[PDB]
């Protein structure tokens, strides 16, 4: 197995509640836990209006933590803007001088209800693996399902699943 | 250039926790895209030029609602509280 660069891009709009939102900081800690030690580095961003690193792979490598490198986020709690944040991601997340690694392969996970507030195309993102993990009331919803496809790695069947089982990051794994 | 987004009703204070209809409103020239953001279940009931509505159901806590549209390329927003009591 190769090196994997992940990034985290987590939803912090208002229409994921203060349960649902601390559910997706445990989640990225959990993942992250059963990921130490091995050929992948992290990257967590917090996305609403507007786009934050929470932590880049230059700290993921410093503190080999993920509890303490989220421990510090604060709930944005503003609109969805996921076409920016997508494209934010992909030019100044994955960034040699942040910790990227050239070589690694790029790996998303966007954890997210697949609402989004925005418009535009993710080009810059065609060459990163992006997986989509729901979580929210709005998730099921035929607006919602809609969106996601058009963030979402082919086939949907194999990058798309739910928070509370994950099983399409299983193969993260193998 | 500058346009305001009107959500209305603006601040409203209801009781027990039925259902709620939203309008989100610019006079903004051809706006574009009218979302609304809120953890509450939501429905596009009625839509026209500049405005879209929307009914919420299962109130039963207070909420904030943010409504946003895009306005000559930029994104503009307009908030409203929702506060229920008991
Ligand atoms: C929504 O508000 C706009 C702007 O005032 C108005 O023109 C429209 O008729 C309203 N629609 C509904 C469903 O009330
Ligand atoms: C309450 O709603 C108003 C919108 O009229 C908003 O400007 C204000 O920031 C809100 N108050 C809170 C919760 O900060
Ligand atoms: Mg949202």
């Amino acid at each position: 197995m190769g090196n994997v660069d992940l990034v985290f891009l987590f939803d912090g709009s208002m229409s994921l509640q203060p349960d649902e939102f601390q559910k997706i900081l445990d989640f990225m800690k959990d993942v992250m836990k059963k990921l130490s030690n091995t050929s992948y580095q992290f990257a967590a961003v917090q996305f609403s209006t507007s786009y934050k690193t929470e932590f880049d792979f230059s700290d993921y490598v410093k503190w080999k933590d993920p509890d303490a490198l989220l421990k510090h986020v604060k709930h944005m709690l503003l609109l969805t803007n996921t076409f920016g944040a997508i494209n934010y991601v992909a030019t100044e997340v994955f960034r040699e001088e942040l910790g990227a690694r050239p070589d690694a392969t790029k790996v998303l996970i966007i954890i997210t209800d697949g609402e989004a507030t925005d418009s535009g195309n993710i080009d810059a993102a065609k060459d990163i693996i992006r997986y989509i993990i729901g979580i929210g009331k709005h998730f099921q919803t035929k607006e919602s399902q809609e969106t996601l496809h058009k963030f979402a790695s082919k086939p949907a069947s194999e990058f798309v699943c739910i928070l509370d089982t994950f099983e399409c990051l299983k193969d993260l794994f193998t | 250039q500058e346009f305001l987004l009107r959500v209305e009703p603006q601040n409203p204070v209801l009781s027990a926790g039925g259902s709620l209809f939203v309008n989100c409103s610019t006079d903004c020239p051809s706006s574009e895209k009218i979302a609304l953001e809120t953890s509450l279940s939501k429905e596009l009931v009625a839509s026209g030029m500049g405005w879209a509505a929307f009914n919420l159901s299962n109130v039963t806590g207070n909420s904030r609602i943010l409504c946003s549209v895009y306005c000559n390329g930029s994104q503009i927003t307009g908030s409203s509280n929702i506060t229920v009591y008991g």
